Order: C-alpha cells, then structure tokens, then sequence
C-alpha cells in the first residue's frame, strides 16, 4: 500500500472518534495516551477501529505495541492486506 | 405515576406498582382487543396488575391475551355488538372503557356505518348508563362527518355521537400503524398485494403501534386527557412508495405492483370483498382511501402532550421484516442505509 | 478425557499484576472484536456501537480493583460468558436480557412511593 | 477392579478360540447366515402375540383399578351431625411439603374453633397424602377422584366452599375408604 | 484470603506435578482406542486455537425436543459428515433446585423430593435417603420393613429396567418389545398403588421403615405375577439377543475399558459391563440383601451389547430375589417402635396423651437428627446412587447432596462416543440409561 | 373382540343394540345389570371377561363424560370395592346437607367454579369525620 | 383420447385439488418464530448451505457405472432366443470384465466407511545382579 494512503484514513477515523481532546493534535508521531488523551480501553478500541478499517487482524502481541500513530503506520505496511 | 390515583367519580386507587402480582387497582374493559392494537394496550394494563375485561367473539383468537396477566386478571366475556346485555355486562365494573372496534371493509352483517356508528352508540350508551369514569374511543386519522370515504366519514360520526352522549371522551386518532403483525409493513413485504389504483404515492405519518399502546396507557393515568382529542402520528411523512422502498431494501426482494385505473379496480375490489370470506385488502372504499392523503388536524393534542417522542419507521424495518429476507441475505446486518 | 469445547480456556491464576493487566486487555479486545459477530448471531436490531458501549461499561465497573484474586474470578466469568456467547448456547432472550434499553431525587422517590 | 486377596478362581478368561476351532458345522453356520434364521424366530414370536388376547380396556366405560389408599382430589369432611370435623389446628398447613394450604381461623359465633379460610392451591399440591396422614380428626382427605380437569387455573384454587362441597358429595366413598384402610393407619 | 490480594505463592496444580514417562519401556503413543484419531483435530490443516476460531464443524442441537433425547437433554453434537467429532451435553434443563429446597423442609418433608430424582426408580431413591437419615438417627428399622424395602427395591429395579432397556430398544428401532414390557410395568404399579396411594410417587419408604403395612392380599398377587414374569423376560429375549441387527448396532459400540470406567466415576452396569465385579448390595449389604442369594451379571467387552446382556440378566435376578422375600417375609411392625421418630398409629394418637403430643410434634417440628454428616450409597437400578446429608442437630437438614449415577455417566459421553456415527450416539444414550431428574436435581 | 365372542354377544343382545354399542363403546359387551346411578347411568358385570373389563358402564347422556358417575359407583367401576352401591350400607346415612341433584364437572360451562377470598380485609381505614370548624 | 394421457391429468388434478383446499380453507398466520428453522427448540448456526462431507460418495461414483452395465444387459434378456450360444458368450465376456472391476472395488475396501470410537510388544528380561 501507500504510506500517505494508510495515514489519511487514520486521521479521519481518529478525528471521528467522539472524545479525543482536540482533533489538531493528531500527527504522524503522536501518542494516544500522552497526546490524544486515550486511556487503556480507548487505545484498544483505536487499534480495533484501525484493524476493521484496513480489513486486517492485529494479533495480541503486536496490538499492545501500537501506542502511537507511527507504530500503527509501520504495522499496516508490514502486514500484507488492504 | 404515583401510588395514588383519583378518578373522575372520585374513588381513590392505592397502588402497588411493579409486576403482574401487584395491584394496579384499575378495572378496564377493552372492546376490539383481539385485533392488532388491542394486545399492546392489554399487555400494558395487565402486566401492571390491572383487571382487564376482554369482550371477544371467536374463542380461539383471544387466547394469546391471557398470558399477559396473572391469575384472575384477564377476564374474557363473550359478547356481540348487537347484544346490548353482553355490552352492559362488560363495562359495568369498570373505571375505563377502551373502544378499539373497527373494520376497514364492509361485511355481510356489518356495514362500515353499522360497526362504527351503532357499535359506538351501544358502547357509549352503556358507558353513560353505568357511569364509567374514562372512555378512550379510538377513531381513525382523517375522520370527518363531512368526508366521502365511508371509513373516514363513519368513524367521524361516531366521534360526535360519543361526545354527545359522554362528553368526557378521550378521542384518539392514530395514523396508519406499523409493528409486528401490522397491515402496513407486512403487506408491502407480501405477494398478494399486487393490485393498486394510485402509484403508491399517497402520504401519511406512520406511527409505531407500540407507541400507541403506550399512549393509551398514559391517557388513563393523565386524567386531564379526558374530554380531549389526540392525533397520534409519526415523526416523518412518507408515501406508500417511500415505505415500499424501505421494505425492499430490508427484505432484499424488490416487490412489484400492478396499477389499475380506479374506475376499473374499484368495481372489482367491491366484488372480491363480496365473494370471498377473508380479509382480501381490497374493497371499494379501501380503494377510495388509497387515493386520499393524511391531514393532521390542528387543535388536537399529540404525542408530545403525553410527553412522548415517536420513533421513525425506518429504525423498525429490520426487526419486523427479517422473517421475510431470503436465506442468502438473512445473515446480513440491518440495512441502516 | 472429554474434549473441552471451542472457546474453553483452562482456569489459571494470574502470575502478577502485569499478567492480569495483559489478560484484561486481551479479554476487552476479544469482546469488542466479536460485537459485529454477536449482532448477526443474535439478530440485534441495535447497531454494534451500542453493544460495544455495554462491553465497555461492564469492564468499567471492575475498574478500581486492586486484588489479584478478585480480578481472576472476574477474568474467569468473562471467559465463560464469552465462550457461552460465541458458541450460541445462550439465545436472543438472554442476550436481550443483557440490554436494559431508581428515583433521581428524594422528592421524586417520595411522591411515587419508594421509587 | 477385582477384590483384594486371592484373585477369583478362573477369573482369567480362557484363550480365544480360532476360526477353525469354533465347533459349528459350515452347513449350519452358512444356513443361519443366508436363511436369516434367528430373525424368522422373532417374526414367529410376533405371530403368536397376534393370537393372544389384548390388554386394552375401553376408558371411560371401563376403568383401571385403584385402591382405598388412592390419593385424588381433596375434600373436607363432616361428622354424622353435619358439624365440620376441621378444628383449625393447622397441622396440615405445617406439614405440607409444597405450601399449598393456607388456613385462617377464629372463634365462631358460638365460640367454636373453626376455620374462616381454607384454601388448597391444587397447582402447588404434590398429592403425597401427608396432610390426611396428620389430621387428628380425619377432616382433610384425598378422594378417589382423578377426573377433575379444568379449563382455567382459577378453577384449581379451592376455597373452603369448594372443599366442603367435595366432601358433601363424596362422603360415601371417603367413609368406605377410611373404613377399609383405617386399621393400617 | 488476604494474601490473595497481592501476588503470592501460586497454588499447586496438576500440570505442575506432571511426570515424564520412562523411555526404556514406553511402547506406543496411544494405549487407548478412544483417542486413536477419532476426535477433533484429526482433519483440516491448523488447530482451532488460532486461525481456526473462525470456522465450525457441522453442529446440531440433539434435543431437548427429541425422542432419543428421552426428555430434556441438549446434546450439542459436532458432526464431520455423519461422524461425531465432539459431543457437548448441556444439562440443567430440569434443574429445579431440589438440594436447596430440601434445606427449608423437615426430614419428612424432603422425602417426596427423592421420589422425583430418578423418577422411574422412586422407592429405591426413597431408600437411599431413608438409610442416610436412619444412620444419622442411630436407629435399627424392624425386620419386616427391611424385607418390604428389599422386595419393593427389586420391584423398582424391574420397573426401571423395563423403562430403560425397552426405551433403549425403541431408540434403535425395535417398537414391539416396548409395548409388551409396559403391560408388565403397568401390572407392577398396581403393587405401588396398593401399598401407597400413588402409581408413581409413592412416598412409601421413609426413615424408620415404611409408611403403612402391605394390604392382606398383596403377597399372593405378587407371587401370581412372579409365576409368569419369566415368560415375559424370555419373549423380549427372543427378539433382541440373537437378532443380527440388534448385535451389529450394539456390539463394539460405546466401549469403555475397566480401568477407564472406574476413572470416569462409572457405576452399575456401566462399570460391570467392563468386567469389574462390583455391586453395592454385595459389597456394603443394606436392608435384607445379605439375607438373599442373587448373582451379579458382569460383561467382558464393555460395550452396549454386554451392558444389554447384563441388564436382561438382572431381570431374572430381581425376580429371583423377589421370590425369596415373599418366602422370608416376617411378622412384626413396619415402623421403628419409637414415636419420637415415627408417627404413632392413628388409634393410639386418638386414645393416648403421649401418642397425641408425639403425633403433633412429628408433623409440625419434625424429629431432630443428631448432628453430623454421612455419605450413604445404594445399588440403584442406574448405578451407585448416593446422598451426602449434613445434620445440624435440628429438625431441618443443613445440606442434602444427591450423588446421581447418570450425572457421572453423561459426563463420560464424549469420551466413549467421539468417532462413532449419529445413530451410535442414540445407542449410547439408551445404554447409559439417563433420567434427567437425577442428572439435574 | 373375536368371532366366537362377537357372534355369541350379538346373538344375546340383538342387532339394534349391537350397532348402538358400536357407536359408544365400540365393543360388543353382554352382562347383567347391577344398578343405576342417580344420573341414569347403567352398570353391568361379567366375570367371564378379560381382566379389568368385567365391569363397565353404559353412560346415560349421549355426550358421555367420565365425571357423570355417582361417587359410590365410581369406586365400584374402579374395582376399589366389590359390593355395589345397591348393597352398600354407607349409602344409607341420611345427610340433609348432601347434594340432592347430580353435581358433575362444571368446567367449560358458565357453571364453572369461581374461587374467592372467604375472609375479610385485614386492615380497616378510618372513615373520615371532618368536625365543624 | 388414451388412458395414459387422462391418467396423467387426473393424478395432477388430485395433486392440485388437495393442494388448493389447504391453500384456501386452512388458517394462515405466519410469524417470525413460527417461520424459523427447527433445531429442537434452540436456534443454531445456519450452515446447511455450506460444503458438507459425504462419506459415501465413492459409492455414488461406482453406482453411476454399474447402472450403465446392467442397462447394457437388458437387451440380451429380451433377445436370448436369437442371441443363443454365440450371443451368450459375448454377454458373459462383457459381464466377466465388469465383474473384475467390481472385485477391484471389494478388494481395495472402496465400499467401506471407517468408523469406531494392537497389543503390547515390549518384553523385559531379568539378568539379576551384575
Ligand atoms: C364443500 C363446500 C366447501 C365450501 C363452502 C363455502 C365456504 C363457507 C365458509 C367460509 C368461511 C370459513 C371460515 O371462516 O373458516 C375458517 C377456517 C379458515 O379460515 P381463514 O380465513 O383463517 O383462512 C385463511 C386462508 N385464506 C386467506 C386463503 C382464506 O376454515 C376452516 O378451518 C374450515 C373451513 C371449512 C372447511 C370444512 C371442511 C372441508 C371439507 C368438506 C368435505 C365435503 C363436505 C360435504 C358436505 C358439506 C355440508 C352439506
Ligand atoms: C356453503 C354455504 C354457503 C356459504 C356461505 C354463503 C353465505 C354468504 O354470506 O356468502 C357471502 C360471503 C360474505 O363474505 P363477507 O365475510 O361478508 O365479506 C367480508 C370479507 N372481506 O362471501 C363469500 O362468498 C364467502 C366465500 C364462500
Ligand atoms: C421367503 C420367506 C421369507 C419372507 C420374509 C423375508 C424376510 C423379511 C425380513 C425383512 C427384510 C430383510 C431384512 C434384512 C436384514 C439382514 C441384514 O440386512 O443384515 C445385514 C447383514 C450383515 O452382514 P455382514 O456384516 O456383511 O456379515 C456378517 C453378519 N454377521 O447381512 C446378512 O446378515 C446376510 C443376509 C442374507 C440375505 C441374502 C438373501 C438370502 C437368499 C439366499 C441367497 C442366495 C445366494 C446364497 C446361496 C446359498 C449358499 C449356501
Ligand atoms: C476360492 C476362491 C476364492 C473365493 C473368495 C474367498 C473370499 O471370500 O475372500 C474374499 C476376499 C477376502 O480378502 P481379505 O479382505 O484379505 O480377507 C481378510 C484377510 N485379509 O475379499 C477380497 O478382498 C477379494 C476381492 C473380492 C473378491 C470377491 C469376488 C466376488 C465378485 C462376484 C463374483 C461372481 C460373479
Ligand atoms: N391499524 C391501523 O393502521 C389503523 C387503525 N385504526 C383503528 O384502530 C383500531 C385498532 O386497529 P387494529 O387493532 O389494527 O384493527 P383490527 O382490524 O386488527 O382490529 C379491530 C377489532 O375490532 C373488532 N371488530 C371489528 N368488527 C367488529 C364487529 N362487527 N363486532 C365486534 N367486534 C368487531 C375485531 O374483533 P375480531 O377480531 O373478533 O373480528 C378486532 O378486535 C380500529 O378501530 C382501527 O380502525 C385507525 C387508523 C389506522
Ligand atoms: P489502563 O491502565 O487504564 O487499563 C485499564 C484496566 C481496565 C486494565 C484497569 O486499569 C485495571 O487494571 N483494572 C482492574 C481490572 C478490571 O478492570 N477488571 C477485571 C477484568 S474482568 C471484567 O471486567 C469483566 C467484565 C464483564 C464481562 C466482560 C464484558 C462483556 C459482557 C458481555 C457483553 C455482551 C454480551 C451479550
Ligand atoms: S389438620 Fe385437619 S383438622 Fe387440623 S386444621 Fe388442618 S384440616 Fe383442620
Ligand atoms: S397431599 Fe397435597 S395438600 Fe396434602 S400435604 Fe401433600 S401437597 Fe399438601
């Protein structure tokens, strides 16, 4: 896939989430907890939302690793599905 | 709403609220309860521990109602409209009388005028005779003594007869109803309803039958609703074409209709109704209503006056039409288009 | 012996709080992953957003537990409730019994009878 | 498995017999296989049942047999003078295993200890007879009647008016059952 | 308790104490043909733990509304074509909380509950509860009661086997033996309805003896029935034992080894079918069993056919015991002669003060059972039926737990059935002789 | 029935009764009368019959119901006694309070039993008496 | 017109007349639970429209060809007087080759469905002490 393509859809989803503190803070290197104000359960929902959008299954071992937008982008490129 | 209800005759009702084992203190009589609407009012009254008299005609079609309430709660009385005694025996222990008796089409022993005017006459005259507190008669939408459709005219004259005899009548005018076993959504998903006079372009504000049974329950508790007139309609206006579009999107079937010119179809429809014994959906007047359009008569209370906000028919298409999805599309989620 | 069923999970104790921490996330993830699949199994007419809202609230009621042996009973119950739901042993009435679709003031409670 | 101590004598099975050790003739073994012999015997046994008297009785014109101890529907009984035998001790209400009996008593107008309420929930009862076992005065009895099926469950909530009426109707059997069964009680 | 709040020593588990087999003598990867490639994970590519949780075998709800379910069982079967890969029996559909209801009853008031567990074997269920309370009461019931309880114990065994064996033959497709044997049981419920007042739930056997004495014509009528019941056993023997369709539906079906049958908590024919000589009436004689002669049928192949041959032999052994009881019936009371435990005769209660006080207290308060607990077991027609009763010293039991043979048997269903066909599952439900009043309790 | 029995019974009772019995009992039975209910029901016995068939009833009403049998005869038809209510002394105890008429199962009719509270309410409220100001 | 043609008509009108009565004089009240699949009272996975193992399909393949074989023997049965000896030989040569392929199906256990649900071979020896 394309890196910009697999990032543009994340911003729409993340901004589309109801209770992020502010839609401007989403960057390519933004953290869900420190920046976007998402607790444990909110972060698990965000990886869940990302997997549904990309139509891929994110395993338990690497699902925990996604605590930031950049980590989601690298995993999406690493996994061969779209 | 409280633990004490005081009625128009002034008797108090000290209530214990919850469950079918408790004390709702109200003795209701619901004429026409074996139809489509009648179960929702009866379940609502019965499951809160109220005694409900259910005047019936055919024994086997009343049986689903007994499950609603505890032992001794739902009392069946066998009656006829032209049996005044059985009418009087059925309303004389009561503090509320619901009149839900109607028929869309004429029958060999009841015209629309005979079941609406005369049936209401006997029921209301017994309400007056035994001094029953409340009388919620259910008319139709577009009811008008000056109407030309037999349905909208005869249900409009019974409205005036009831008030002339018992002025405290709560007159209720529902729109066309949808629900489980409704003659709205289930006919559009059926295969018999192929004939039609207009192009399914008549408009109305369809209302959930579940929210109408709730509305009739609230009129019993809101005593100030006595002597009033209520039009109970839905949140949007649709045509038969817009509703039928939703049904096709839900069942995934793409139903079709044969349109006929009204000077041609109406005579036939009056023959099918006169030559078949079952409800065929087709009759001279039902074709005439087919060409008519719903008007919400102002100065009439609404759902908001019961503090209720009706839901749209679209939210209910998946729940009620799923039995009609073909196996291939059955496992799919609700359309929510 | 007899075979354990499809989602049967052996009952084991949490080693430490890190273990419990990772299991609770695994259980919450597995529930919200399955909400689309619950909806069509049980013909839920609500959208999946409501179902996942209810999963979140069930987990939130045990938020403030600081005891390993209470969490592991809780991780047991969710495992059995997940296995029970996914194998379609319970039916629509049970799943709808889970969705509820007290007086808010003293004076409101007083006037209606207690509640 | 087997009992501790010396193992049972000859508990070990004999060694298996080979195909050519089975002492059945080929003509018999093959005949039985192809002629379906054992199943013809079963067919024949049905034939002689076909020519035996049937067991069937023609209910309701004929009734199956019931004993004096039979436990049917409840009845309240009276003395030879028409006075109720029930004195409101409440023993049967206590012993009931299904809590189907509800009793309220008072002193009657003439100062007599008599029940004001006497209900049996016939849909809670287990028909064990423990209530008639405990009666000090033979008041509550179970009739030999089993045919009292009803259209509604309200018809199965018996009050004192229904139970006395039952005793007033069934007294000749209730007396004949007690007569025949009393010495064993 | 408190230490469990934070992390502490992990409670040892069976996985920890696992031991490695010795490689010098170990032969084979599977000494059991139950796990010899007739279960799940014998097909496909990947296991059903990861990437396989998205697919299902053909899963069918065998019951509850099913004839072979014989009632109220929800047996969820996973079929590979017409072969069973996994069987999950779901029970509790007749769970009615009998063991909790017993705690709000006196000991007399709880006895009718036992009539309704294995509800083809009422008087045997009554006996195991009557023998547990009598043990905690430290009383010795009279000889006539012991002979009535053993005779009606074997009348009950025949009644159960008629329902069990012929329901099982009905499932396999044989209709006629069911009809013949239900006239015999219809005969035997007269004997129930003549000593008690009920065809089914007698409430007859009670702690202290039996409720009433047998009527004066009963022993002669039981003997008259006994002179013809042998012919009844032989004509049902005549349709099934040699039938080649009966033999090929049961021989080699539901096979359980002797060492696994014990490990599975199997009792009765389920155990004796596997070659173990074990009878609770032989090993812990109760009532009048140690006063009679009977043989113990034991199979050698542990299959549905041997279990059928053992049960058809118990018809003949029960009829043999019944004859000896008729012959050895003694005179005397049928109730322990203590009115502080058993109700006095109605004559005495209406005639004497201490008899009235005792009648009044036994039917309101009940009798008090000295404190303690006990496990009591009997050879029920379906296996070792047991009860664990805990006593407060008061008049209500603190705890009544029923050990039901069919609960222990239905649990080993997947062990013996996985790999057989759908008809073979029907065969195994009937050989295992389930009544869900006892399974669920 | 079997040919020897059916012809023998048919010869005894006549063709007209044979067809009446084929209409209600569906059998062909012959026996001697033992008595008649207060309801008109007729009772016969024949010990030369198959077990549990030696006693039977000819129901008086066309719409025959098992609950139309009088109490004492209900025991005789059930083999609960051997002496018929004709010869049974307990049917002679005079009870003026006993039902004079026939009281059958009244369900499915308007005579169906309706239960009720036989006791007064447990708490009595004040009847207000607003004394003059 | 011929008896066969009317026979076909009457059986079809009977199939119609019985069907028409039930389509007209019986109540028709369809609802969601009445119209569900029967699964002994519990709703389960709908999986009857997905591939399903058939353990006897090798029977279906051999059934296909042995039907062709017995049909090819029916003209001989109705021509024996003319076939006689010379024609009999060919019919036996044909049935012998067909029978060899049948012995192939019995020999390999092609008509066998395997289903159910081998003794010790480790002898220890004792030399005693070293
Ligand atoms: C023979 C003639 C049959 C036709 C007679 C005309 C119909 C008149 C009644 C119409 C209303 C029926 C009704 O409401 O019934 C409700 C119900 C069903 O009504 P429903 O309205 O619920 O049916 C729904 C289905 N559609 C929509 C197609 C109508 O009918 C019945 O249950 C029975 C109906 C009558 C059937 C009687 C038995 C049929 C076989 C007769 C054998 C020959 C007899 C010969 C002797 C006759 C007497 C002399
Ligand atoms: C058989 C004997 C004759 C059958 C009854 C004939 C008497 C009769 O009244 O037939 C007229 C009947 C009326 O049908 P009706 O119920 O009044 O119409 C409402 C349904 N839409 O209409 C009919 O023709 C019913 C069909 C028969
Ligand atoms: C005429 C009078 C009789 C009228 C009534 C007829 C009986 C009606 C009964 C109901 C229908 C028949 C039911 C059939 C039941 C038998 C059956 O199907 O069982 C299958 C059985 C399995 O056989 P299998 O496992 O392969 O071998 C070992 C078996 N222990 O297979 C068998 O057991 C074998 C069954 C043999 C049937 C073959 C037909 C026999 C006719 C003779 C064949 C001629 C060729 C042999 C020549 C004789 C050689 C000596
Ligand atoms: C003497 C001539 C031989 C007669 C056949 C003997 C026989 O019945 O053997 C059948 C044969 C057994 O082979 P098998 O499976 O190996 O036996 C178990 C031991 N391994 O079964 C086989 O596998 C051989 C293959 C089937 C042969 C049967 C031929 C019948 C074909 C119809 C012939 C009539 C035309
Ligand atoms: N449903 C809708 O779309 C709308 C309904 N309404 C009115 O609402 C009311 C309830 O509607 P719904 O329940 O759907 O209607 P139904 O037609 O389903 O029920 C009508 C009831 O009237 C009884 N009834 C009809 N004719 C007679 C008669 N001659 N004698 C005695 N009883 C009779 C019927 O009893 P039985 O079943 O025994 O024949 C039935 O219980 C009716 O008055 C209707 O006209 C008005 C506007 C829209
Ligand atoms: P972050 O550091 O914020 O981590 C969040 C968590 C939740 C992990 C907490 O910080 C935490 O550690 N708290 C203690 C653990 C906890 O919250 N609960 C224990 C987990 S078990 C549990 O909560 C079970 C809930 C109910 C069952 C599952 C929910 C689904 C029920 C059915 C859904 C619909 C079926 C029809
Ligand atoms: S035990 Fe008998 S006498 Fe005593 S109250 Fe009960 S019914 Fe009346
Ligand atoms: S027989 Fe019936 S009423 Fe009497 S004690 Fe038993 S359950 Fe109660």
């Amino acid at each position: 896939l394309q890196k910009v393509e697999v990032y543009e859809r994340i911003k729409s989803l993340l901004a589309g989430f109801d209770k992020v503190n502010d839609p401007n803070n989403i960057t390519e290197t933004a953290h869900f907890a420190n920046d976007l104000g998402l607790d444990s359960l909110d972060t698990v929902e965000v990886v869940m939302a990302i997997e549904e959008e990309f139509s891929i299954e994110i395993p338990d071992k690497d699902a925990d690793q996604i605590h930031s937008v950049d980590k989601a982008i690298e995993y999406i490129l690493r996994q061969p599905d779209a | 709403i409280s633990d004490i209800h005081i009625t128009r005759t002034g008797k108090p009702l000290i209530r214990i609220q919850g469950g079918r084992s408790s004390l709702g203190e109200h003795t209701a009589t619901v004429f026409g309860a074996t139809g489509q609407l009648g179960r929702y009012i009866v379940n609502r009254l019965a499951r809160q521990g109220c005694t409900v008299i259910v005047p019936y005609r055919e024994e086997m079609a009343k049986r689903h109602l007994k499950v609603s309430g505890d032992l001794g709660r739902v009392i069946f009385m066998e009656f006829d409209l032209r049996n005044t005694q059985s009418i009087e025996e059925s309303v004389r222990h009561s503090d509320v009388v619901y009149n839900l008796i109607g028929r869309d089409y004429p029958t060999k022993n009841f015209s629309l005028a005979d079941v609406h005017i005369e049936g209401t006459e006997r029921i209301v005259e017994a309400v007056a005779k035994y001094d029953v507190d409340r009388f919620i008669q259910v008319s139709t939408y577009n009811a008008n003594p000056d109407s030309t459709c037999e349905f909208f005219r005869t249900k409009g004259i019974a409205e005036k007869v009831a008030r002339h005899v018992f002025p405290e009548t709560t007159i209720v005018r529902p729109a066309p109803m949808f629900g489980f076993e409704d003659r709205l959504l289930l006919k559009l998903a059926s295969v018999t309803n192929l004939f039609t006079s207009n192009h399914m372009r008549e408009k109305f504000w369809p209302v959930h039958v579940n929210e109408v049974g709730e509305a009739l329950e609230r009129m019993l508790y809101d005593d100030s609703t006595a002597g009033q007139t209520f039009e109970l309609y839905g949140p949007r206006q649709y045509s038969m074409a817009q509703i039928a579009e939703l049904v096709d999107r839900e069942i995934y079937k793409k139903r079709r209709h044969i349109n006929l010119p009204k000077p041609i179809l109406q005579p036939l429809a009056e023959l099918i109704n006169r030559v078949l014994w079952w409800d065929t959906g087709l009759s001279r007047d039902q074709v005439e209503r087919e060409f008519h359009d719903q008007v919400i008569d102002p100065t009439a209370k609404t759902f908001k006056d019961l503090g209720m906000e009706p839901t749209d028919i679209s939210k209910w298409t998946y729940h009620y039409l799923l039995p009609y999805r073909p196996s291939t599309y059955y496992d799919l989620p609700p359309s929510t288009e | 012996a007899v075979q354990p069923t499809k989602f049967a999970v052996t009952v084991r104790q949490s080693r430490n709080w890190a273990d419990a921490k990772q299991r609770v996330i695994a259980a919450y993830r597995a529930w919200i992953r399955a909400a689309p699949e619950i909806q069509t199994m049980y013909s839920i007419p609500f959208p999946v957003s409501h179902i996942r809202t209810r999963i979140r609230q069930e987990f939130e009621r045990h938020r403030y537990v600081n005891k390993l042996n209470v969490v592991d009973v809780l991780l047991q119950q969710s495992n059995a409730d997940f296995q029970e739901t996914m194998n379609f042993w319970r039916q629509q009435s049970h799943v709808m019994a889970f969705f509820k679709e007290l007086p808010s003031n003293f004076i409101t409670g007083f006037l209606e009878g207690r509640n | 498995a087997t009992p501790a101590g010396p193992p049972p004598k000859n508990f070990r099975l004999p060694p298996p017999k080979n195909w050519d050790e089975e002492s059945e003739s080929t003509i018999d073994k093959v005949g039985k296989y192809f002629l379906m012999t054992e199943m013809l015997r079963g067919m024949y046994v049905l034939l002689e049942q076909f020519f035996r008297p049937p067991y069937t009785i023609y209910y309701p014109f004929e009734k199956g047999p019931i004993s004096p101890r039979f436990r049917g529907e409840h009845a309240l009984r009276r003395y030879p003078s028409g006075e109720e035998r029930c004195i409101a001790c409440k023993l049967c209400e206590a012993v009931c295993p299904a809590q189907a009996i509800t009793i309220e008593a008072e002193e009657r107008a003439d100062g007599s200890r008599r029940t004001t309420r006497y209900d049996i929930d016939m849909t809670k009862c287990i028909y064990c007879g423990f209530c008639q076992e405990s009666c000090p005065v033979d008041a509550i009895v179970e009739s030999p009647n089993a045919e009292y099926a009803t259209e509604t469950r309200e018809e199965l909530l018996y009050n004192k008016e229904k139970l006395l009426a039952n005793g007033d109707k069934w007294e000749p059997e209730l007396a004949a059952a007690i007569r025949a069964d009393a010495p064993y009680r | 308790p408190q230490d469990g709040f934070q992390g502490t020593r992990l409670i040892p588990t069976g996985a920890d104490f696992q031991s490695p087999p010795d490689p010098f003598i170990d032969e084979g990867a599977r000494d059991n043909a139950a796990n010899y490639g007739v279960q799940k994970s014998r097909s496909g590519v990947d296991e059903d733990s990861v990437e396989g949780r998205k697919v299902r075998h053909y899963t069918v709800n065998f019951g509850p509304q099913h004839p072979a379910a014989h009632g109220v069982l929800r047996l969820i079967l996973e079929l590979n074509g017409e072969e069973i890969v996994r069987a999950d029996p779901h029970v509790g559909l007749l769970h009615r909380g009998t063991e909790k209801l017993c705690e709000y009853k006196t000991y007399m008031q709880a006895l009718p509950y036992f009539d309704r567990l294995d509800y083809v074997s009422m008087m045997t269920n009554e006996q195991v509860f009557s023998l547990a309370v009598e043990k905690l009461l430290n009383i010795e019931i009279p000889p006539r009661a012991k002979f009535i309880r053993t005779m009606f114990g074997e009348i009950t065994r025949i009644l159960n086997h008629l329902m069990s064996v012929l329901s099982h033959a009905m499932d396999v497709g044989a209709l006629t033996p069911f009809l013949w044997g239900f006239e015999e049981r219809e005969k035997l419920m007269e004997f129930y309805e003549r000593v008690s007042g009920a065809r089914l739930h007698a409430a007859y056997v009670r702690p202290g003896g039996v409720h009433q004495d047998i009527p004066v014509g009963l022993l002669d009528d039981i003997y008259q029935w006994a002179t013809q019941f042998g012919d009844r056993i032989d004509e049902t023997e005549e349709m099934l034992t040699d039938n080649r369709i009966w033999i090929n539906r049961l021989k080699g079906v539901g096979v359980v080894s002797a060492a696994d049958a014990l490990n599975l908590s199997f009792t009765g024919v389920m155990l004796r079918g596997s070659g173990v000589p074990w009878d609770v009436r032989k090993s812990s004689p109760y009532d009048a069993y140690d006063q009679v002669e009977f043989d113990v049928p034991v199979g050698i192949n542990g299959d549905c056919y041997d279990r059928y041959l053992c049960r058809m032999e118990e018809f003949r052994q029960s009829l043999r015991i019944i004859h000896q009881c008729l012959n050895k019936m003694p005179a005397g009371p049928v109730r322990y002669e203590d009115y502080k435990i058993t109700p006095p005769p109605r004559a005495a209660m209406k005639e004497n003060m201490e008899a009235l006080i005792h009648h009044f207290l036994l039917f309101t308060k009940g009798y008090a059972v000295p404190p303690g607990d006990t496990y009591t077991a009997i050879e029920a027609p379906k296996g070792e039926m047991g009860v664990y009763v805990v006593s407060d010293g008061s008049e209500r039991p603190y705890r009544v737990h029923i050990r039901a043979p069919g609960f222990a048997h239905l649990s080993g269903f997947d062990h013996i059935t996985r790999g057989h066909l759908l008809a073979d599952a029907v065969a195994v439900i009937g050989t295992m002789d389930l009544v869900f009043g006892e399974v669920d309790r | 029935s079997y040919p020897t029995r059916t012809l023998a019974n048919l010869r005894k009772i006549g063709l007209k009764e044979y067809f009446r019995q084929l209409l209600y009992i569906g059998d062909t039975k012959y026996g001697e009368l033992v008595g008649v209910d207060k309801f008109g029901n007729k009772f016969y016995e024949n010990k030369e019959e198959l077990p549990l068939r030696t006693r039977w009833v000819d129901y008086a009403k066309h719409d025959y119901d098992a609950a139309h049998i009088e109490p004492m005869w209900h025991a005789w038809i059930s083999y609960q006694v051997d002496t018929p209510p004709t010869r049974e002394p307990l049917t002679q105890i005079e009870r003026p309070w006993a039902p004079k008429e026939h009281v059958p199962n009244r369900s499915f009719t308007r005579g169906a039993y309706k239960p009720y509270n036989t006791t007064q309410p447990k708490i009595q409220s004040w009847e207000p008496k607003a004394a003059p100001r | 017109m011929s008896a066969m043609s009317i026979y076909i008509i009457f059986v079809s009108i009977i199939a119609i007349l019985f069907l028409a009565i039930d389509l007209i004089f019986a109540p028709h009240n369809p609802y969601k639970e009445k119209l569900s699949a029967f699964e002994c009272g519990f709703h389960s996975f709908s999986q009857s429209r997905s591939p399903f193992n058939i353990s006897f399909f090798i029977y279906g393949l051999v059934f296909l060809l042995l039907d062709l074989e017995i049909l090819l023997l029916y003209p001989f049965a109705v021509s024996e007087y003319v076939n006689s000896a010379y024609g009999l030989a060919a019919a036996l040569i044909f049935i012998g080759i067909i029978t060899i392929g049948f012995v192939y199906e019995l020999g390999h256990d092609a008509l066998k469905v395997h289903s159910r649900q081998l003794k010790s071979s480790v002898v220890i020896s004792y030399l005693g002490n070293i």
